[PDB]
């Protein structure tokens, strides 16, 4: 009989709560060294063989296979922070892992029901958002010098801090190019193109507005340099089109077979005449190009590029302003790309690269990153996406909050004053969030080589003096305020980090049993 | 189960449990398989069965006690019927095949009552009350034969002998077997015709010759021959004599030695020469003590050295060697002698007396066996059986053994009945008559016990090729018309269903145990509910 | 239990056949093994459970409907409660946790009733006669939906369903969303009868922010991606025309199994050009009609994408068939499978186009959805859930789905009963005096039926890690005195239940906990049929597969 | 529990013996004993098995008593024939239609069935089903006219007799134009509705691009001309056979029928036409030329009621009133 075929034996009670808390703490313990400007790096080995070396929180979690079911929920928390914002993925797990670590001596010790704690976690979440809103100050979003110091917040931890002066100029012009007036700037990562070119120097880089294609020219006579280029995008292949009806031709007369091949040559010549009506200087298609259509376009000076990526055509239409039209009969002068210039094919031994330079507010840009190796170049790509994600929340809302240990401790001090005034059953779980916000500033000291005992003891005494700007230095470990050094981070990063940790803690505290063998 | 192994008792999956109606059906069918085997061998028209032993030896018998003893079974209910016939053979020794058929007949009638919703204890309570009503009824019908003299008392012993000799192999010689079985008790018995000792009669089988050579010999039959066979085989007494003066000695002929381990140290040649004379003086002294006592044949338990072969040959003293200790007890009883522990205690009053001591050649080679005869009535009777097959010599032992068990039961006073199915029919109608007066819930209990007693007469009609319906209806109609209980089934078909004219006689103590062993065993079987049988 | 029975003695069966009390003992263990799961999940103090497929994915499900669906139970009688939990979703939609615990308790207490030798027909009759009086008693103790001046009902109706769920602490925020969502999607049929098409409210999965910030969409939200990126992302202005077409816009082969044979080679090109031209004829009628949004069930070929960008029309492909039917009624458009009419001519009529206030496509956490708001003809609603991960939103998806079914029963039938063990405890005192009248052998069967309903209020206190006796003993004090409360409101003594948070007995009307009356009628009848079928099985026969 | 996984709980002894596989050769003969009891009388399949096993137990003791088996067999046949005349004197004849004798005998015949507690409204249900077919010749009363349709979900208390023919399958709903139909004529379509094709392989050759313009119009004109003849006869309900060989419905055909608000239900069993034709009083139409108003029947209400997830199509009333009617009962229950 066996009754249930899936986990007929059951683990319930405190045994299931310990397994959920211990596994959740193990997720945050491995990334403790990944927090702070002195943070180390972690290397990951996939079954495919590709090596990923980074200090990013999300990149470490998603590439590790965790057999513990409840600990897998910790792996998806960084995806929520990465997809919505992209910055702060490491502090989410450290905070959420510390909550369950602090909430452990309750169900076992105080015997407090989880829902009673959940009601306290929701009330502490509302008060935490108010403290973060009070410590946040607005700044000018149109100041270019002010936004350069904000991008350096996430760069200070990353290895690109040496190039930070150069990297901020790359990320600033990239977000400003794709943004447009309409929900405010509505910028999207899909419009920003980051191309990875092995070799070169990181110090030498530039933001290019256009699309960088690795495809070569289809014919040697094609001019690789055009003063005033004209781009016309065509989804239809220049090869002879065949009907899907599977038409079978019965040939009887001797002149019927010779005429079929001639008509195939006349239509290819006819489709070229429809293109030459607007006289484009450039031709770009996403499919193959026949060798017959190449000669007819040599007289008009039409450079043809074949097998272009589908998503790249939409990025060409933004910079060049051309309209994608599948049929050659609807081609008009308005559909021809305009304002584009500086078309040149630079010769590099690895691949042929084509350049575009722009002179309907949506635009696109292609950032050319030159690293020392392919794997380091993969790191700058990830560091550039997180650098541009910081400028997004600054343009969405003017609110700007402190960082580096000041915001986390500013909430813990406000939670200590209200805790003593509750005088009830919810007083114990309400104090768990106050001690949970201390892990982030404590980790910054442990990675800096300082003494967390004496620094955090005097740190809480400073916040009681009425100033919320007191942080923790990452190098010297000084208690000096963050206004002097200039660490500031968007409030959205601080809000999404606290909201995700509270919602995740309430999920794992409600699991009283773990069963397997379902095989859905 | 909740997900954890639940084991109350070690070897959980090995042992099985039976309960409910399926547990009762398996117990009844287990007895029906044993019954249908025994029902074929019941009655003088029955047939024997071959018993193959794991060692290769075979046994052919119809005896329910012997068949079930060597039978390898599995179910424990069928093993309870094994000791049922064993209980019948050990005490009474007669009716071993009838207790199995009667017990299964009680279980067959009980299965029909269980399906009707009757509690098993109510079924067992009805069989216990019906068993005493049948015994008390047959006890009033029988008569006491003790008023007859010793001349007629021998006739009643010949009547019950010929009945027990039937149904078994070599039943053509039963006429002479019945005569020899009674004469053994005539010679060995108490003067008051009571409490005869059965152990004084020994059963000694011999393989060879024919069955017609079986005869009674009063004395001791030993497998050992005369030592140093230069002496005459047949020993004859002196012209005038009181007897042969048989001597029995449990001490071998040796120079005296301590029982404890001893060390005899000879420190000089003179001490060694004295041992030479001391050696021959003892062998000369031991042979003179027998000659002065007048003894002739000397029996030794441990034998003797070759020194005394010629010594006893000069004095014409027969001697045997390596006689078992159990046989020495058998020798002193026949000759009425006394075992002499040592030559210093040897006297003429302790010597045994028998008529003649001789040996038989038997077959071609075989072995030499000694035979002793008595000149008058003694306390020892040895049975002598011959046969042309090893299986015949074997079964004939227990065939006459069971015949002696019937005669020794007749030694008990004032118990006799007539067999041939006349006892079961008389006791059947007495139980069915009480069922109409009692009524109640036990009315069906007396019916099941009455139908079970009629199975034995109906089984006799099956082996004889008769109609069990027409035979049982004739017996029941005869007991209602007339009070004579002597009408029964005839499997030999000589006519005259009256048992008085056919002389068939059975012991009442044997028939009384058949009802007691069958009823009391079914009372325990019907109480069995949970059956736990461990795997072998 | 104990030692296994012998295998087919004289019965000669190829499978296993067990008879006697061993079948009814294993049938109880089948319902008790599946109950211990559903037990700890009952009540606001219940805790969620995690099921694993061994493939690396986990499933968090509070209610026993999906739990018993995922867990494989090969026991013949164990599949009854599995199908019963799956059934409870079909009729009422809520109560899958209570129907399994009650049905398992009816069989548990009946296991000692058969040891009395009482025949199941006496046990079944005792449960049915007590049920006929129980359904009538529930209709006597029901309360009207009028109550005070304002509604003060539908807000409290949802709060009861939000209990036992992770969003139960946020139930105050989600109470106004469920009520406003069902009232917008209401329809009319049967000449005045109002119907509530549950599942018409779209449930979207988004990441980030918090569950408390989830915004109720005043209209339908379609989950899909934009056809071409060159199309305008936001469409403004009033009277936005929407076209819903079930016809393929991609180029398709001529007929199905025919063959195209061409003799004159000059017609080889002209015949192929017509195949691509017929497809664009249906697009030309849409552009001239002024349709801003074109919704297509199947995909859209690149031939139709160039006409939508030039005309500033938003195309949408790969639409669900059930999603477009709700868009047609809400926006007022008529579903068009093909362009044709009674006449032989083919043309497109402007009446098939809908109207709304605004059409905008929102993108949050890789989830792209088109927000259709301000439908003039018929209003609609959509709920965008935000949580930790997809599996965290899987429980929130079924949490709001059960809340839509509870509110539906209160609007159709205004009769509601208080929760927290009010109905289960009130039926005990009513059946205590009723069993003494019948007597004979049915008095014990009715008495055990009233005690079997006590498992629901007692489970609340066990899962709360508190003392169950003091809560139940004080509970009976109000109900035992309610039958004897006698006429004269000053009666009171009724509609009281357990408060698990504060550990006190308070009025459920002022506490805001109410449950539909029809939920009690369908639960007791469905839980009894599961117990009746089990009590009637004398022998289980299992045939081995060939 | 069967070998394929199907689990059947049956009180009837015939299904108990049929679903159970017996290894003994003679013990399987009892399975066919209940088959003869269920095929002729239909009641007493459990008792006839017990009576057979009881006679074997009584004849078992007769074998050891010296009676030949043929004598035992000939004695039972002589006693069984005498037992028939015993019941002929005790039985009492009843009137053609009596509510007292038929209802009390129907509820008693249920006995241990689970419907015994539900027998209150079920006893008149089985009586009124047979009373609709009355004959003086005492015919076997074929049960094909009585259709018991099973639906998953609900309770047995909801089981009631339907005043008209019920449809097991649901509506196509692809077009789904009509929600509900009142005073409609139910049609029966034995042919296929599709673009014109022979039942055998055909070929269509297109030699000119202007020919395809006439093809798409004429393929829709054929489906249009079919809807014209249906509209002239005012047939709002159509029923189409499965037609696995040729497509029964088409997207172009369902759009034409949606304009006229004609409800169509497909995937109907072929053997159910006798229940559809006699119950609804509608002559099946196998040809578009044979379609007329005289072959169409009449129905008051044709609707599909979705209750607790269970969708069912019911028809209320039949105005034809032909020689003999049919019985339609929908069965509901919690457990399948
Ligand atoms: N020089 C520094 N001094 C003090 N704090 C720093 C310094 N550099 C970085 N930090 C803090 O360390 C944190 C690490 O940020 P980062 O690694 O980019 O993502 P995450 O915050 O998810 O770990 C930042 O939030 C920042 O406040
Ligand atoms: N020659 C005979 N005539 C009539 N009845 C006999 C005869 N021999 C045996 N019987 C009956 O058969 C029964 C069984 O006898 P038998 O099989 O010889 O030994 P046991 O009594 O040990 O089974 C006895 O009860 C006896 O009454
Ligand atoms: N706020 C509350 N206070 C007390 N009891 C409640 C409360 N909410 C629900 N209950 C009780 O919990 C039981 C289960 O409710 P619910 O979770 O909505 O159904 P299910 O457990 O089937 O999902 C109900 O019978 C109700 O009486
Ligand atoms: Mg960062
Ligand atoms: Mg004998
Ligand atoms: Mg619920
Ligand atoms: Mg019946």
């Amino acid at each position: 009989v066996v009754f249930m075929n899936a986990s007929q034996e059951r683990t319930t009670g405190r045994q299931a709560q310990i397994s959920n808390i211990t596994a959740a703490k193990a997720v945050a313990d491995v990334i403790r060294t990944c927090l702070g400007p002195k943070a180390m790096l972690k290397m990951l080995l996939d079954p495919m063989g590709g090596l990923v070396l980074t200090n990013d929180g999300h990149a470490i979690l998603r590439e590790i296979d965790v057999a513990h079911p409840a600990a897998k929920s910790m792996l998806e928390l960084s995806r929520t922070q990465d997809e919505e914002v992209g910055d702060g993925t490491t502090t989410v797990i450290i905070l959420a892992g510390e909550i369950l670590a602090q909430c452990a001596p309750y169900l076992i010790e105080k015997n407090i029901h989880p829902v009673i704690i959940i009601q306290a976690l929701k009330k502490a979440l509302t008060d935490a958002l108010e403290v973060i809103k009070q410590v946040s100050k607005p700044v000018d979003v149109e100041n270019d010098a002010a936004m350069k110091k904000l991008i350096q917040a996430s760069i200070g931890t990353k290895y690109v801090i040496h190039w930070s002066e150069k990297m901020c100029e790359l990320a600033l012009d990239a977000v400003k190019t794709v943004r447009k007036d309409l929900n405010f700037e509505i910028d999207i990562k899909r419009y920003v193109r980051v191309e990875k070119i092995p070799g070169g120097d990181v110090l030498d880089s530039r933001v290019l507005k256009g699309v960088l294609l690795n495809k070569d020219v289809v014919h040697p006579k094609m001019s690789r340099h055009i003063e005033n280029p004209r781009v016309v995008l065509l989804d239809c292949p220049l090869e002879y089109k065949k009907g899907e009806s599977q038409t079978n031709i019965e040939i009887e007369k001797e002149e019927d077979w010779n005429r079929i091949l001639q008509i195939e040559e006349e239509q290819v010549q006819l489709m070229c005449e429809q293109i030459l009506a607007v006289r484009p200087t450039l031709v770009i298609t996403e499919k193959g190009v026949s060798d017959l259509a190449q000669h007819y376009l040599l007289k008009g000076g039409c450079s043809v590029l074949r097998r272009v990526k589908k998503s790249d055509n939409n990025r060409i239409a933004r910079v060049t302003g051309a309209t994608i039209v599948n049929r050659v009969e609807d081609l008009k002068e308005s559909d021809v790309g305009t304002n584009c210039g500086l078309f040149k094919v630079e010769m590099i031994g690895d691949e042929y690269f084509s350049f575009l330079d722009n002179c309907g507010l949506q635009k696109a840009c292609t950032i050319m990153l030159r690293g020392g190796s392919k794997d380091i170049l993969n790191e700058i790509d990830r560091n550039l996406q997180d650098a541009m994600a910081v400028a997004r929340n600054v343009m969405l809302s003017p609110s700007l909050s402190p960082g580096g240990g000041a915001t986390e401790m500013a909430v813990s001090v406000k939670l200590a004053e209200k805790a003593k005034q509750l005088e009830g059953i919810q007083q114990w779980p309400y104090q768990a969030v106050a001690d949970a916000m201390e892990c982030i500033p404590r980790t910054l000291i442990q990675n800096a080589g300082g003494d967390p005992i004496r620094l955090l003891s005097q740190l809480r005494a400073k916040h009681a003096q009425g100033n919320f700007t007191t942080g923790i230095d990452g190098d010297k470990g000084k208690i000096v305020d963050m206004v002097s050094y200039g660490i500031w981070e968007p409030e959205v990063i601080k809000q999404q980090s606290v909201k995700t940790a509270i919602e995740s803690a309430c999920l794992l505290l409600r699991v009283d049993d773990i069963v397997s063998g379902v095989r859905k | 189960e909740m997900g954890r192994p639940f084991i109350i008792v070690k070897d959980q999956g090995n042992k099985k449990r039976q309960h409910g109606l399926e547990a009762k059906k398996s117990h009844i069918l287990a007895a029906r398989s044993v019954a249908s085997i025994i029902k074929t061998s019941l009655g003088p028209r029955g047939l024997d069965k071959i018993l193959i032993s794991p060692d290769g030896e075979i046994t052919i018998t119809n005896d329910g006690a012997t068949i079930l003893s060597q039978m390898e079974l599995d179910n424990e209910i069928a093993k309870l019927l094994v000791q049922l016939s064993k209980s019948q053979d050990d005490e009474i020794g007669d009716g071993t095949t009838g207790v199995v058929v009667l017990a299964s007949a009680l279980l067959d009638q009980a299965l029909e009552l269980i399906q009707k919703g009757i509690h098993p204890i109510k079924i067992a309570n009805g069989f216990d009350e019906a068993a005493k009503l049948a015994i008390s009824k047959l006890e009033e019908t029988c008569d006491d034969i003790s008023a007859s003299n010793d001349e007629l008392f021998r006739d009643f012993l010949l009547r019950a002998a010929k009945t027990s000799l039937g149904s078994k192999i070599v039943s053509k010689d039963h006429d002479r077997f019945a005569e020899m079985a009674v004469e053994a008790v005539i010679n060995v018995m108490d003067k008051d015709r009571k409490d005869v000792d059965f152990d004084l009669i020994k059963m000694q089988g011999r393989v060879g010759g024919s069955i017609s050579d079986s005869k009674l010999i009063n004395g001791v039959i030993l497998d050992k021959d005369f030592s140093h066979p230069q002496m005459p085989k047949c020993v004859l007494p002196k012209e005038g004599s009181d007897g042969v003066k048989l001597a029995i000695l449990t001490c071998p002929f040796e120079p005296p030695k301590p029982k404890t381990k001893h060390k005899l140290d000879i420190s000089s040649v003179e001490e060694y020469q004295k041992l030479q004379t001391y050696e021959q003086d003892k062998f000369k002294e031991m042979i003179d003590d027998v000659k002065k006592a007048g003894a002739d044949v000397v029996i030794c338990q441990w034998g003797f050295d070759d020194e005394a072969n010629h010594l006893l040959l000069q004095n014409d003293l027969p001697a045997v060697r390596w006689v078992g200790g159990q046989e020495l007890e058998h020798i002193a009883i026949s000759t009425n002698g006394r075992i002499v522990p040592r030559f210093q205690d040897l006297s003429k009053d302790k010597l045994g007396t028998c008529s003649r001591i001789y040996e038989q050649e038997f077959g071609t080679t075989k072995d030499r066996m000694l035979i002793i005869e008595q000149s008058k009535e003694t306390k020892t009777v040895t049975c002598f059986v011959r046969g042309s097959n090893k299986m015949i010599v074997d079964e004939a032992e227990r065939a006459l053994h069971d015949s002696l068990c019937v005669v020794r039961n007749l030694v008990k006073d004032s118990r006799v009945v007539y067999g041939g199915g006349a006892a079961e029919v008389t006791m059947s109608l007495a139980v069915s008559e009480e069922a109409d007066k009692q009524r109640g819930i036990d009315q069906y209990a007396f019916r099941g016990f009455a139908q079970a007693l009629d199975t034995i007469p109906m089984t006799l009609a099956e082996n004889s090729g008769l109609d069990p319906i027409g035979t049982l209806s004739t017996l029941k109609s005869k007991q209602l018309k007339e009070k004579i209980s002597n009408i029964g089934v005839d499997c030999l078909g000589y006519g005259s269903n009256d048992m008085k004219e056919l002389f068939v006689v059975d012991p009442f103590i044997g028939k009384k145990q058949q009802i007691l062993l069958a009823t009391q065993l079914c009372r325990m079987i019907l109480k069995i509910d949970n059956v736990i049988i461990s795997g072998k | 239990q104990l030692f296994n029975n012998s295998r087919s003695d004289t019965l000669f069966l190829g499978g296993e056949k067990i008879s006697g009390d061993d079948i009814r003992n294993q049938n109880v263990l089948a319902t008790m093994a599946v109950a211990n799961v559903v037990k700890s999940s009952l009540g606001p103090v219940g805790l969620d459970k995690m099921l694993v497929d061994d493939i690396g994915d986990f499933t968090v499900t509070n209610d026993g409907a999906t739990i018993l669906s995922l867990l494989d139970v090969q026991h013949p009688a164990g599949k009854i409660l599995v199908e019963l939990a799956q059934q409870q979703d079909r009729e009422i939609g809520d109560g899958t946790t209570s129907v399994v615990i009650i049905a398992s308790e009816l069989l548990k207490r009946a296991n000692e009733l058969v040891k009395n030798k009482i025949h199941p027909t006496t046990i079944i009759t005792g449960f049915r006669v007590a049920l006929r009086e129980a359904i009538r008693f529930i209709n006597e103790v029901l309360s009207t939906s009028v109550d005070t001046l304002g509604k003060e009902t539908l807000i409290n109706i949802a709060k009861t369903s939000m209990s036992s769920k992770i969003i139960g602490a946020d139930s105050d925020f989600f109470s106004n969303m469920v009520v406003d969502a069902l009232l917008a999607v209401k329809t009319q049929n049967s000449k005045g009868e109002i119907k509530y098409p549950v599942k018409a409210v779209n449930v979207l999965k988004a990441h980030g922010k918090s569950a408390t910030e989830s915004l109720l969409v005043p209209g339908y939200a379609l989950n899909c991606t934009v056809a071409s990126q060159a199309m305008p992302k936001r469409i403004a202005g009033g009277n936005v025309k929407i076209a819903c077409l079930d016809l393929n816009l991609q180029k398709a082969r001529m007929a199905m199994g025919v063959q195209i044979n061409i003799d004159d080679p000059e017609q080889l090109e002209q015949i192929r050009k017509r195949e691509a031209g017929i497809v664009l004829e249906r697009v030309k009628k849409i552009i001239d009609a002024g349709a801003q949004v074109v919704l297509t069930t199947k995909g859209i070929d690149d031939l139709c994408l160039k006409e939508f960008v030039e005309a500033k029309i938003m195309g949408v492909r790969r639409c669900k068939k059930e999603d477009l039917r709700r868009i047609a009624r809400a926006t007022g458009a008529t579903l068009v499978s093909s362009m044709s009419n009674l006449e032989g001519e083919e043309t497109f009529e402007s009446s098939y186009l809908g109207l709304c206030d605004e059409v905008v496509q929102a993108k949050f956490s890789d989830d792209e959805c088109i927000l259709i708001k301000g439908t003039s003809k018929h209003s609609s609603s959509s709920i965008i859930l935000r949580g930790a991960n997809d599996y965290s939103l899987d429980e929130m998806e079924r949490s709001l789905h059960d809340s839509l079914s509870v509110v539906k029963r209160t609007l159709e039938s205004g009769n509601v009963v208080p929760g927290g063990g009010c109905v289960e405890a009130a039926l005990n005192i009513y059946l205590d005096n009723f069993a003494t009248t019948v007597g004979s052998r049915e008095q014990l069967a009715i008495a055990e039926f009233a005690a079997a309903l006590l498992i629901i209020p007692k489970t609340l206190a066990v899962n709360a890690a508190k003392d169950s006796s003091e809560l139940v003993a004080k509970l009976r004090s109000y109900h035992a005195a309610s039958q004897m409360a006698k006429p004269e409101k000053r009666r009171s003594y009724r509609n009281y239940g357990l408060d698990l948070i504060r550990g006190k007995i308070v009025d459920e009307i002022h506490a805001g906990v109410l449950e539909p009356t029809i939920s009690k009628v369908k639960s007791l009848k469905s839980a009894l049929e599961a117990c009746v079928a089990i009590l009637r099985i004398d022998t289980m026969i299992t045939v081995d597969p060939e | 529990k069967t070998s394929r996984g199907e689990i059947i709980i049956s009180n009837d002894g015939h299904t108990i013996l049929k679903q159970m596989a017996i290894l003994h050769p003679v013990a399987r003969m009892l399975v066919e004993v209940s088959a003869a009891q269920d095929s002729e009388a239909g009641d007493g399949t459990t008792s006839v098995v017990i009576l057979t096993g009881a006679l074997l137990g009584a004849a078992e003791r007769l074998l050891n008593k010296g009676i030949h088996p043929t004598i035992i067999a000939d004695s039972f046949q002589s006693a069984a024939k005498r037992s028939v005349d015993i019941l002929l004197e005790m039985c009492h004849k009843v009137s053609l239609s009596d509510r007292e004798q038929l209802v009390r005998a129907a509820s008693t015949s249920l006995s241990s069935k689970i419907v015994s507690q539900y027998s209150s409204f079920l006893a008149p249900l089985a009586v009124d089903s047979v009373l609709k077919i009355s004959d003086e010749n005492s015919k076997n009363v074929d049960l094909n006219d009585i259709r018991l349709v099973k639906k998953v979900g609900g309770t047995i208390d909801d089981t009631e007799m339907i005043d008209g023919v019920v449809l097991t399958q649901t509506a196509i709903k692809s077009a789904g134009g009509p929600t509900r139909k009142e005073k409609a004529k139910i049609g029966l379509i034995q042919f296929q509705i599709s673009p014109p094709k022979p039942d055998t392989e055909n070929n269509i050759i297109v030699n000119d691009y202007r020919q395809m313009d006439k093809i798409l119009k004429e393929e829709r004109a054929y489906l249009l001309n079919i809807c014209k003849k249906i509209k002239k006869a005012k047939c709002n309900v159509l029923l189409i056979q499965k037609s696995i060989l040729r497509d029964a419905v088409n997207d172009l055909a369902l759009h034409f029928l949606s304009k006229l608000n004609i409800m169509v239900v497909k995937d109907i069993e072929r053997e159910e036409i006798e229940f559809l034709s006699k119950g609804l009083g509608c002559k099946p139409i196998a040809d578009i030329e044979l379609f007329t108003e005289d072959r169409l029947g009449s129905a008051d209400l044709v609707e599909e009621i979705d209750s607790d997830g269970s969708k069912i199509v019911r028809v209320t009333g039949i105005r034809n009133n032909n020689a003999r009617p049919t019985v339609s009962v929908v069965i509901r229950g919690a457990n399948n």
